[PDB]
């Protein structure tokens, strides 16, 4: 009860570090039923901007 | 003199392992020591 | 010597755009070569075609 | 100024109209394939390499870094990286010495030239050697600038 | 060092300068848009007196 | 330097201040001069110094 | 940012006004064109930099380098 | 065109492989080669026809 | 035979030829006469700015899952069609082991170096009758091991153990069979501060248990059967040395370690007060 | 499309433009940089010998 | 380009000051202001090519 635990908790927190990096909107298994441009950077040439 | 890591002015003068966390300080982080050569411009 | 025709003046607000012509100048005679298709690889800093 | 161009006056551009700086960074880490042990940062000498550019490596110190507020061409390299394998018969085979080079050194940006400005290293996510410079650009305006 | 104000606005003691002659356009150098009037449309240049109308 | 202020804005905003030159003729051109890198006869030499103290 | 020195129109030294027109502003109580006119900025491409330039470098100049 | 074009050379039976001219690897760059797609496929061909005819 | 190739200029001839790459141009030129050698230089570095096979093997890798241009049934078809031949390589069990090691090693939070140093150590042996079975356990936790111990992450053993226990006696075996065959085919200080960050407390502590452990380690008095006992008892004179309640009742369980151990290195550092203190 | 149709190619340069009415319509301007990048060859004969000579 | 036009010869005069420079009057065949467009240059390369360029 206590050791798969922990690879879950790697599977958690790579599945949202990974939408979030990519900006594609599922797990890691090639982006099916996803969108694309969810995630974009920030842009930061100018404070309006 | 070699390095900075922080607010603190803790010259470092690091070979290897001298506590990069400097004594003073709490930083990890190793900010490097700008030059002492000679530098020139041109206020043209 | 005078204008005949008055003109236009005063202060207007403006802003210079990051759209500089040091990063668009780029020319290439001779230089190298891709691997795939043998042609002028591509590339304005890898100083391509 | 036909067609949206401007006339410009040079003498607001040298009293300091429409100055800009410019900063642009760069980052490169030691990478491990190991039997763990990684690359190095060191200053990659003649005797030591294999077909290492000619960047005229002199900028660097004794620790493969460059430091802070000097002035960098277009060619000059910036960081030094050295292959840490091992195996390829490092230093005893299919080269000669020419130690262990394979150098993997980072060349500035082929035409423009400014000053490093504020170079700092800490080790990344796991633990390596971890590298980030800094460099500072002063852009007068010229003829093609668009505003 | 010496330097001259043709290549660069450093070397300049100049920082501004004033030029007018026939204040009252007798010249006939320019001729003044308008709507009404040119001359209620038209502040009188401070130069005007000096030389009679 | 240390302050914020950054390097070619202390070269371009020290090219600026206006400097004293009644008796400019006396001197040359450093073109022209005879020496080379700034004699007394073709130059002179400004120090600053400041602290945060 | 510092105020300019020398106004980039005409050519006149900007920058031994700048505390003056502060501190007209300060214990002055003084309206600001006046303030100008008092100060002695004649010309408009003079006047303009003096009223629009802000001071970012306090703002700068509030953190704590080294 | 039974000189060229018969329905017996159809159908294949035995394959051509291009030379690497054709299908390069890449040699990636940093320390390894990243070794590309056609060779990748054509590996597969050969390991399936091995063991259709160990199977056989 | 051997089909190779060095450059040489034939109107210079005088050494292996000092001669440059002009890598703008593609072209290698004999530097000391200027004339050109050869043209249409490959590149060098824009394929890697484009974008494991040698810890997979010779045979290659492939992540099959489900595409987009086909039917959700026909996917399920795939999925079911693709899994022929898992059985004729052995690199079903080199993966099969590969991912039981990223399970083991993810879910120990270590990093990718001593993920991919396990992959090593595991490929390297990888078959063998001294490895004889061992239930696959002793031979992954000795390889997690070793790729772990020289990345220089030292781990204890009952963390080890209890992330798998292996009785602690055939993983023994095997970390000694996993010594002996690296050592034919070629840190005890490191333990301190996964300890201190267990219980939360500031660097001066650290480099005071690194100081005082040298200086014990110096000396004499090894005084304890695998001595990370009066390494973690360096810690608690440290601790006695401040004024923070870190009672030896609660360090006992906080480390799983015993508590007569930790009044036995007090008495033994009672008695040796005399050069342990920097300031 | 991309290769045999059309292709990358060389001897080519890309900036920007600006007007110009003091070039009559067949003449365009160029940069000392870009003329100093791209080149033409020429063949020596009698009549270019001395001028290549310099210009080499 | 769309039409004939848009591929036109020049004859070359070098200046300083790193931008392309064309007459105001071709303007409108290039179908281009001075916005920030940008052109192409193509160097012939032998003699029967720059003669049939310029001519045609
Ligand atoms: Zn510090
Ligand atoms: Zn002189
Ligand atoms: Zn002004
Ligand atoms: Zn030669």
């Amino acid at each position: 009860f206590n050791m798969k635990l922990a690879i879950n908790a790697k599977t958690i927190t790579s599945g949202l570090k990974y939408a979030l990096a990519t900006g594609n909107w599922g797990e890691q298994k090639k982006a099916m039923s996803s969108r694309a441009g969810v995630s974009q950077v920030l842009n930061r040439y100018t404070y309006s901007s | 003199l070699k390095y900075i890591c922080a607010e603190c002015s803790s010259k470092l003068s690091l070979s290897r392992t001298d506590a990069v966390r400097c004594k003073d300080c709490g930083h990890r982080i190793l900010l490097k020591a700008r030059t002492k050569r000679l530098v020139q411009f041109e206020a043209r | 010597k005078k204008l005949m025709a008055q003109i236009f003046f005063g202060p207007t607000y403006y802003q210079r755009l990051r759209h500089m012509v040091d990063d668009k100048i780029h020319a290439r005679a001779r230089g190298p070569m891709q691997v795939l298709t043998r042609q002028p690889v591509e590339g304005r800093s890898r100083d391509g075609g | 100024n036909q067609e949206d161009s401007m006339i410009m006056n040079q003498s607001s551009i040298d009293r300091g109209l429409f100055r800009s700086l410019f900063f642009r960074s760069y980052m490169d880490q030691e990478k491990k394939y190991g039997m763990s042990i990684t690359e190095t940062f060191e200053k990659p000498q003649r005797t030591n390499t294999l077909r290492m550019k000619h960047g005229t490596y002199d900028k660097l110190d004794d620790d493969g870094l460059i430091a802070p507020g000097v002035r960098v061409s277009g060619e000059d390299v910036i960081i030094g990286k050295t292959t840490p394998i091992s195996p390829d018969e490092e230093e005893l085979g299919q080269r000669t010495a020419y130690h262990s080079k394979r150098d993997a050194s980072t060349p500035l940006r082929s035409t423009e030239n400014g000053i490093v400005d504020q170079v700092l290293v800490t080790t990344n996510q796991d633990g390596l050697k971890f590298v980030k410079v800094r460099v500072r650009t002063t852009k007068i305006p010229q003829i093609g600038d668009k505003f | 060092k010496k330097g001259i104000a043709k290549e660069h606005a450093k070397w300049g003691p100049a920082a501004a300068i004033e030029f007018e002659y026939d204040p009252w356009n007798k010249l006939k150098h320019t001729d003044y848009w308008y709507e009404q009037d040119s001359a209620k449309e038209w502040p009188q240049s401070k130069n005007c007196e000096y030389e009679d109308p | 330097n240390t302050t914020v202020l950054a390097d070619e804005f202390i070269a371009h905003r020290l090219g600026l201040i206006p400097l004293q030159s009644m008796d400019i003729e006396q001197l040359e051109y450093s073109r022209d001069c005879f020496c080379e890198d700034h004699c007394d006869k073709c130059s002179v030499v400004l120090t600053l110094q400041a602290f945060g103290e | 940012m510092i105020v300019p020195v020398r106004c980039f129109s005409c050519g006149k030294v900007v920058g031994d006004k700048w505390e003056s027109y502060l501190n007209l502003l300060q214990e002055d109580e003084l309206d600001e064109g006046t303030a100008l006119s008092r100060l002695g900025l004649k010309r408009y491409c003079c006047r303009r930099m003096i009223l629009t330039h802000v001071d970012l470098i306090e703002k700068f100049l509030r953190y704590n380098p080294l | 065109n039974e000189v060229f074009s018969r329905p017996e050379w159809m159908i294949l039976t035995c394959l051509p492989v291009p030379p690497p001219p054709v299908r390069p690897s890449i040699s990636f760059n940093e320390s390894q080669r990243g070794e590309d797609d056609l060779t990748f496929k054509l590996a597969d061909i050969l390991k399936a026809n091995i063991s259709l005819e160990t199977l056989e | 035979p051997n089909l190779n190739i060095v450059l040489t200029c034939p109107e210079c001839k005088v050494y292996p030829p000092k001669i440059v790459e002009r890598f703008s141009e593609g072209d290698v030129v004999c530097a000391l006469c200027g004339l050109v050698l050869s043209d249409k230089l490959v590149d060098t570095r824009s394929e890697w700015r484009t974008f494991n096979p040698l810890l997979d093997g010779n045979n290659l890798s492939t992540r099959i899952g489900k595409g987009e241009t086909t039917d959700m049934r026909f996917t399920k078809e795939l999925n079911k069609a693709q899994g022929k031949n898992v059985m004729d390589k052995k690199d079903n069990e080199v993966q099969a082991a590969f991912a039981k090691i990223t399970m083991l090693c993810d879910a120990a939070e270590l990093p990718k170096i001593v993920k991919d140093c396990a992959k090593e150590a595991y490929k390297l042996c990888h078959d063998e009758k001294t490895l004889k079975g061992k239930s696959m356990e002793s031979i992954m936790a000795a390889s997690i091991l070793i790729g772990c111990r020289r990345a220089e992450v030292a781990r204890t053993f009952k963390e080890i153990q209890s992330l798998i226990h292996v009785k602690t006696k055939e993983f023994g075996k095997t970390l000694n069979i996993m010594k002996n065959i690296l050592r034919g085919k070629s840190q005890n200080l490191t333990y301190i501060p996964r300890f201190c960050s267990h219980l939360g407390l500031p660097m001066q502590v650290t480099t005071s248990a690194e100081y005082t452990a040298k200086k014990c380690k110096e000396i004499k008095e090894i005084a304890g059967k695998s001595p990370i006992t009066i390494a973690v008892v360096s810690i608690y004179l440290n601790i006695l040395l401040f004024q923070i309640p870190i009672t030896a009742a609660k360090v006992g369980q906080t480390l799983q370690v015993t508590e007569g151990t930790i009044k036995s290195g007090y008495k033994i550092l009672y008695e040796h007060r005399d050069k342990l203190v920097d300031p | 499309r991309g290769n045999l149709m059309g292709k990358r190619v060389d001897f080519s340069a890309r900036t920007v433009i600006s007007g110009d009415p003091n070039l009559e319509l067949d003449q365009v301007g160029v940069p000392k940089s870009i003329a100093k990048t791209l080149t033409y060859p020429e063949v020596v004969t009698p009549y270019n010998i001395d001028r290549l000579t310099q210009l080499v | 380009s769309l039409h004939k036009m848009s591929m036109m010869a020049h004859r070359v005069k070098v200046i300083p000051y790193s931008t392309f420079r064309l007459n105001l009057s071709v303007t409108s065949p290039y179908n281009a202001d001075f916005d920030g467009d940008e052109m192409n240059l193509h160097v012939p390369q032998s003699e029967e090519t720059r003669a049939e360029l310029s001519q045609l």
